[PDB]
RNA sequence: GUGAAAUUCUUGGAUUUAUUGAAGACUAACUACUGCGAAAGCAUUUGCCAAGGACGUUUUCAUUAAUCAAGAACGAAAGUUAGGGGAUCGAAGAUGAUCAGAUACCGUCGUAGUCUUAACCAUAAACUAUGCCGACUAGGGAUCGGGUGGUGUUUUUUUAAUGACCCACUCGGCACCUUACGAGAAAUCAAAGUCUUUGGGUUCUGGGGGAGUAUGGUCGCAAGGCUGAAAAAGGAAUUGA
RNA sequence: AUUUGGACAAACUUGGUCAUUUGAGGAACUAAUUCCGUAGGUGAACCUGCGGAAGGAUCAUUAAA
């Protein structure tokens, strides 16, 4: 309330005069995504200032943007996935970013979970060859055959446990043979879950098999050369 | 061609925030608030209030030079309710009307897997 | 300057969408000038506005809201009212949001909300000029702001356990006051 | 009054149109009907208990004429009003005056003290009578 | 409200009130006024307090014209925030929510009345008559029993009220101990509160609670400060050093392992005296 | 934050936003007239320790059985004693507002508790408002566990699994829908039935409401033992005489 | 530090003084929801915490393309 009768609290004793002009003192930076995706230029962000290059570099070394693969790749059918990128090396107005995580959208999760079937959630913690400790959550739902007549399609605890074991060993084999850039390259065109289906096709017919979430946990020693290669040097202009 | 912000629309049960930020949510641009545009406290969470709030924030965003926004609406979540209210709906309508380019709408409401107790007590909270 | 929006439809609300579809797209295209589509390969409705044909910027958002309400389970003409005006909202909540009820208690509570042959819910709707829909446990209320506030108020009292007789008495009191004003 | 626990026949769109647009039209309908049928009854009974022929009283859009008109058809209502009912005189608006019925206007200040007293005693006995 | 509907119980209240013709009677809750007229008949002076102008006016128009009008007085408004002059006898038919502060204001009243005939809830009156070792025994019971002597008079059913309420009532006789015993109200209150934080535990545990030792620490610290001496340094907490002090006093009293519901006034006062000696003051 | 407010916290930037971290509970949607258990009760993952019903069986002992006082085991929540931890909610309590209307009687803080180990307590509308064991007496589908058979899709093929669905049959469950040639005052009941008046075995139990009364039928619980006051029109009144 | 003598002397008392403000009579003038177990209660015609019960009123949508 800004009303006359909204009585003053200890509150409004000593204010501060709006003279700073923050979005005049601030500055614009543009970011770029790794070379796996197709559109690498996504959005711009703001840095408090540049008087402290300490401030500029530190803010943009802490930043983490979060985009949707549809925006990133041009195909609207990845609308429900949503990745997180964190920028860690900056140069010349232009930020270099690498993979940091995944998720779905809450709408899609609620959309998939229906009432007359079983849900299976598998949860594996692994580390890539790049020394990136990682955590992957997968889900699946027990669908039903083409000549079902039973109302529900429930799996037994035995089938559930078998499918969880299969999913765990597939995920860990894949992401221990892989590298993180290779991991995202696999994770884009929904190929791990195609494998999960094609492996569990004999225990129980499933549907909506998805790699629900990816989580970074530890990162190795930094590598600016690796970043620059992953993204696929300069002079000035003689001010006098 | 354009630039994108993220409009985080926190529609509490008795207030409304419309907080526009840059991508990565670090650099907040403009933040207004229900009562702040409506000088009372019955109406601090009213659709009219949120409408004015969103109009002003659209002004400030157009100041800074951001033309499109993704939007993350939100309810109070937690043990309390979990679905955005009329305040959030009003803010969204008003802003899309105001003519910033809306990109992608989401409902990031924190939904506890397994909540603690809620404020009501065994007999029930409201009334 | 074409501008798009997507909203999904659950299945049990996907049969009636087909059934009454032919009464749905005419208000979207003729009075809002809003190209429509239904991706039945993703179970969604997509509304996009043309750069030149549309006029009102907010037409797109009203259309999305109208289809969204129909999806949540309102009658077609009610949702059309949501299109016609500009000040109709939808508020949802849940019985566990009010008071933690378990199983048979929760079923009895939904019974007390509905009332025999829906007499209670219809009484509330007629009294406060709103539309109520019970989902399984979610309950949704469409109407003007203060009206849905009053409807929520009565409904929450019903959830806690006031018998429908006392609730109906309160309804008729507020109805007389609203009619006089 | 009473609420309606049956499902409403008209949706929100319609009820708001109605709010967008003699007490109860149903009340005047019933009133007119009962009046007509009572006229029928008194007809029947007058035929039965009179001595001389009595005819059936009557039978029971677009601009209409009025054949009966209880004025000479050239008299203006400005001329049918009488001066008393278009302007009597009443108590004066300013607190500084009293204005009797017969059109005198008084000023409380320019009256003498004895005049003040006599006007007083008159007002007192009037208010006492009432 | 609720209307009394028994002239026989009105007779009973007057009789067991046992008014003396030299007295002044403070009346709370006249109602329709039958008690008022009876007390004006019996006593010397009567003052009746009321908060509702409607029953006030109906009462005064019911009494006007009688010779007792010169002696009757009526005082309007709420009487918890006004001055109440001395009154020899008290009679109360008030709604209970004020009745508890009525009891405590009357006990705190300088020059307290001889006797007070009050109406209370059945449960509330059982609380006031709760003797030690009885389940109903409460801190309220302890306070009232050691500042006054209380005794039941009669029980009033819900059916004897128009309209009937659903909590049965009773009428009780409260006699302030004149003179008041020489003990500090605030210290005795602090003791009862600490011990009755949970009436069926052990007082040792009741002290073992946290905030009680914090408050006792602050009190003993300001006591030793105004006495101008310092304590021996504690390895852990000052709360803990006063805790061991309390341990010493509890063990020397041998009351640490007794039920607050079974301790009588005498044990409570002896414990308070031990605390007063050792230097602990709850207020 | 409520119906409405108010204490409260907020230039040493609160509410909000981003990135993290810790702490203790808790185990959402999937959750069904489905499962397990002696009942109370029991939902994240993997491992270990034993246990259990059902089903299959051309295995085995050969009456070892049923009902049962005493006693024992366990026994939700609250509660007690002693330790531990103490995020969340929160009897008592402390406080704000006491504004009509309670149609819309709450807000801030919070001891004890909630959580845990070791002992007590042993009660709930602990309900399927109905002792147990056995046998017979109606139709119908669905559903969970096991087994047998049939048939094609889903599956796969010298590696490690050979599972899902459909159909008939089948024991055993959680319940359900129709009806009883039966029973009952009726509601109803697959037992609350077992052809008119009665015997398959066995344990415990029995001989309405308010009122009005007598109490030796009996158990509790009280006080004081210096202390006292004397009739009005001698009106009402901006309304009168 | 301490010490002499004066005048000023705050402040107080006892007043005096003038000054200004502020109790019932006289006398004029003008104006007119029910319940169960346990635990607790001091703004208690009853309330609260925790776990239970119905012996408490079910409308709408719903296989699949």
């Amino acid at each position: 309330a800004v009303g006359k009768n909204k009585r003053l609290s200890k509150g409004k004793k000593g204010q501060k005069k709006r003279v700073v002009d923050p979005f005049t003192r601030k500055e614009w930076f543009d970011i770029k995504a790794p070379s796996t995706f197709e559109n690498r230029n996504v959005g711009k962000t703001l840095v408090n200032k540049s008087t402290g290059l300490k401030s500029a570099s530190d803010a943009l070394k802490g930043r983490v943007v979060e985009v949707c693969l549809a925006d990133l790749q041009g195909s609207e059918d990845h609308s429900f996935r949503k990745i997180k990128l964190r920028v860690d090396e900056v140069q010349g107005k232009n930020l270099l970013t690498n993979f940091h995580g995944m998720d779905f959208t809450t709408d899609k999760l609620r959309s998939m979970v229906r009432k007359w079937q079983t849900l299976i959630e598998a949860n594996v913690t692994v580390k890539t060859s790049d020394d990136y400790v990682l955590r992957i959550f997968a889900i699946a739902f027990t669908r039903k055959q083409a000549n079902q007549v039973k109302r529900h399609s429930y799996a037994q605890s035995s089938h559930i446990r078998a499918i969880r074991k299969v999913i765990s060993e597939i995920l860990t084999k894949e992401v221990q043979g892989s590298t993180l850039a290779q991991l995202t390259s696999k994770l884009i065109p929904e190929v791990i879950n195609k494998e999960i289906e094609n492996a569990t096709k004999d225990i129980f017919p499933l549907q909506n098999i998805h790699v629900r979430k990816v989580k970074l946990l530890k990162q190795p020693k930094f590598d600016v050369g690796a970043l620059m290669a992953l993204h696929g040097e300069e002079k000035g202009k003689k001010v006098t | 061609s354009q630039v994108f912000g993220v409009a985080r629309i926190y529609a509490s049960f008795n207030d409304t925030f419309v907080h526009v930020t840059d991508l990565s949510g670090k650099e907040t641009i403009a933040r207004v608030t229900g009562g702040m545009k409506v000088k009372a406290d019955r109406d601090e969470s009213s659709p009219y209030a949120a409408m004015l709030a969103a109009q002003d924030v659209a002004a400030k965003c157009k100041e800074v030079g951001i033309t499109a926004v993704h939007v993350k609406i939100r309810a109070t979540g937690g043990t309390r309710t979990k679905t955005p209210g009329p305040g959030g709906q009003a803010a969204l309508r008003a802003l899309a009307r105001s003519g910033l380019r809306i990109g992608r709408i989401e409902d990031v409401t924190p939904v506890p897997s397994d909540s603690t107790r809620k404020k009501g007590g065994r007999r029930g909270r409201r009334l | 300057k074409f501008e798009s929006r997507k909203i999904m439809v659950p299945p049990h609300r996907m049969t009636p969408l087909r059934n009454s579809w032919t009464k749905i797209y005419p208000p979207l295209v003729e009075h809002l000038k809003l190209q429509v589509r239904m991706n039945l390969k993703t179970k969604s409705v997509e509304l996009r506005t043309n750069p030149k044909f549309t006029t009102d910027p907010g037409a797109l958002q009203k259309g999305a809201d109208f289809i969204k309400a129909f999806t949540l389970g309102f009658d077609l003409d009610d949702s059309i009212a949501l299109l016609r005006l500009d000040d109709l909202y939808i508020e949802t909540f849940e019985v566990k949001d009010v008071k933690t009820l378990t199983g048979d208690h929760l079923s009895r509570a939904i019974g007390r909300i509905a009332g025999k042959d829906g007499k209670t819910k219809f009484a509330i709707e007629n009294a406060t000029r709103t539309r109520i829909v019970l989902a399984d446990s979610k309950i949704h209320i469409l109407g003007g702001f203060t009206h849905i506030r009053m409807a929520r108020e009565s409904v929450v009292s019903l959830i806690l356990g006031s018998p429908p007789g006392k609730v109906y008495g309160n309804l008729r009191t507020v109805a007389s006051r609203l009619k006089e004003r | 009054f009473e609420l309606s626990d049956v499902k409403s026949s008209k949706s929100l769109a319609e009820i708001y149109e109605d709010d967008y647009t003699a007490l109860s039209e149903e009340l005047q309908k019933a009133h007119s009907e009962i009046s007509e049928l009572y006229a029928n009854l008194v007809y029947k009974l007058d035929v039965l208990s009179s001595v001389h022929f009595v005819p059936k009283p009557a039978s029971t859009e677009t601009p209409t004429i009025s054949m009966e008109d209880a004025q000479p058809l050239y008299m203006s209502n400005a001329s049918s009003l009488a001066p008393q009912e278009i302007y009597n005189v009443g108590k004066a608006e300013k607190d500084g005056e009293i204005r009797l019925k017969n059109g005198v206007a008084m000023s409380k200040e320019e009256l003498t003290r004895e005049d003040k007293n006599r006007l007083r005693r008159a007002l007192k006995r009037k208010r006492s009578k009432a | 409200q609720h209307i009394l509907k028994n002239p026989l119980v009105a007779q009973g209240i007057v009789d067991k009130a046992q008014i003396r013709p030299s007295d002044v009677v403070l009346e709370v809750g006249p109602g329709t006024g039958n008690l008022t007229v009876r007390i004006l008949e019996q006593a010397k002076n009567v003052v009746a307090v009321e908060m509702d102008p409607r029953m006030a006016a109906e009462l005064t128009k019911r009494v006007r014209g009688t010779p007792v009008e010169k002696k009757l007085e009526i005082m309007l408004g709420d009487f918890m925030k006004t001055e109440l002059p001395y009154f020899d006898i008290c009679i109360s038919n008030t709604p209970y929510q004020i009745s508890s502060p009525l009891v405590f204001k009357l006990i705190n009243q300088p020059r307290p009345p001889r006797v007070s005939i009050l109406m209370f809830q059945r449960e509330f009156a059982l609380r006031l008559l709760a003797r030690p070792g009885d389940s109903l025994y409460c801190r309220l019971s302890a306070n009232v029993q050691m500042w006054a002597n209380v005794t039941h008079i009669m029980k009033v059913g819900k059916n004897n009220f128009r309209p009937p309420p659903q909590v049965e009532s009773s009428v009780v006789r409260l006699e302030i101990k004149n003179p008041r015993p020489q003990v500090d109200y605030n210290e005795w209150d602090g003791l009862l509160r600490i011990v009755f934080v949970r009436k069926n535990r052990t007082i040792s545990a009741g002290f073992k609670s946290t905030t009680v030792m914090d408050i006792l620490e602050k009190n003993y610290k300001t006591f030793l400060a105004m006495n101008n001496e310092m304590v021996d340094d504690t390895k852990g907490s000052m709360h803990d050093v006063v805790k061991e002090k309390i341990d010493t006093v509890l063990k020397e009293t041998d009351l640490g392992d007794k039920r607050a519901g079974k301790c009588d006034q005498n044990d409570f006062l002896r414990l308070l005296y031990a605390f007063h000696q050792v230097g602990i003051h709850f207020s």
